[PDB]
């Protein structure tokens, strides 16, 4: 990559509080929306 | 007593043909109107792409 890196990379999982119920519910709703527009 | 008798007689059979013709004329109309219909839908890949939208990915 020609060149030192600045700083290291990681696995992006900060945000590691997600939901399966919140994640379903929120791609359902945009769906539905979907669906009637 | 008669005469009208026998022309009825004589009619019979022509308006039995005709009639039955137009019965078969009736069902082969209502045969021909049937047309199987296709409706398209928004296809999911779409939304699976809105998905990734407001997902911010």
């Amino acid at each position: 990559i020609s060149g030192v890196s600045p700083l290291l990379y990681f696995p992006p999982t900060t945000t590691s509080t997600t939901n399966r119920e919140d994640q379903i519910n929120k791609n359902t709703n945009i769906a539905i929306q979907m669906i009637k527009r | 007593d008669i005469m009208v008798p026998s022309f009825v007689y004589n009619k019979l059979p022509v308006i039995h043909f005709l009639q039955e013709k137009r019965a078969e004329q009736k069902l082969r109309r209502v045969l021909d109107e049937t047309y199987t219909e296709w409706t398209e839908e928004l296809d999911q890949a779409h939304v699976t792409d809105a998905i990734t939208r407001s997902l911010n990915i």
